[PDB]
């Protein structure tokens, strides 16, 4: 039965371990909205071999995965849960942020996403041939870009996108109930401050971030048949740990 | 596993 002071305190914790941990700067992202891809630049991205093109996208969103862990490991409650179920929700829900908080890097009034150094057009990753997936992707982001997240929003939101209670395997489900509906309380507390509870029917069906992941899951399993060695030699050993069957 | 060992 957190108190009101526990629940503000829970939001401010939140919001600082995100903070932290954002690969990111909010005001650089903004800063480089001019700066695109050219026609010849996005050319050399497609005319890339498959294996390099997903073996560059595996590293950068591993890094990226490198630092939710971190947001997980400082987020107030996530370290007070078993190990087996810190493990639950990080391995299913690692890419889910990552997902969410691609909605920074994205320019809804272009269609771009900032990649190595610059924002490209879902165009730039038709060398991985998954473009359904991609340009899902690209769906899901210019979505919550319609929804206007500020930061606060954000790390509240994809704390409780890593601390579900629904993940298959947990070994103390009750615990990551108790902790996922403070979050939940933490959440409203804020929206309601700001007047912005409205979003709340605006975000996405649970759903449409696991659909996600499958599909994510399925373009690895194509792309590993055909080049089994490649992922064994290249592919960082976490992303193969998180995605690969 | 790699996730165990990133979370100590
Ligand atoms: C084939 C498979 C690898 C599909 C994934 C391809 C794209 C959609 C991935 C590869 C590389 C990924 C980025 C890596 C790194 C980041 C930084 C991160 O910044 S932070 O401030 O939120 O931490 C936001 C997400 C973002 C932009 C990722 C979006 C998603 C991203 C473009």
């Amino acid at each position: 039965y957190a108190s009101l002071t526990e629940i503000e305190h829970l939001v401010q914790s939140v919001c600082k371990s995100y903070r932290e941990t954002c690969q990111l700067r909010l005001e650089d992202l903004l800063r480089q909205r001019s700066n695109i891809f050219s026609r010849e630049e996005v050319t050399g991205y497609q005319r890339k071999s498959m294996w390099e093109m997903w073996e560059r996208c595996a590293h950068h969103l591993t890094e990226a995965i490198q630092y939710v862990v971190e947001f997980a490991k400082r987020l107030s409650g996530f370290m007070e849960l078993c190990q087996n179920d810190q493990i639950v929700l990080l391995k299913a829900g690692a890419m889910e942020v990552v997902l969410v908080r691609m909605c920074r890097a994205y320019n809804a009034d272009n269609r771009t996403v900032f990649f190595e150094g610059k924002y490209g057009g879902m165009e730039l990753f038709r060398a991985l041939g998954c473009s359904e997936l991609i340009s899902s992707i690209f769906d899901f982001s210019h979505s919550l870009s319609a929804l206007h997240f500020s930061e606060d929003e954000i790390a509240l939101y994809t704390a409780l996108v890593l601390i579900n209670a629904h993940r298959p395997g947990l070994q103390e489900k009750r615990k990551v109930e108790q902790l996922q509906y403070n979050l939940e309380l933490a959440f409203h507390h804020h929206l309601s401050k700001t007047h912005r509870q409205s979003i709340l029917a605006k975000l996405p069906p649970k759903g449409k971030l696991r659909s996600l992941c499958s599909q994510h899951v399925e373009r690895l399993q194509i792309f590993q048949h055909l080049h089994p060695i490649v992922v064994q030699a290249a592919f960082p050993p976490l992303y193969k740990e998180l995605f690969s069957t | 596993t790699l996730l165990q060992l990133l979370l100590g």
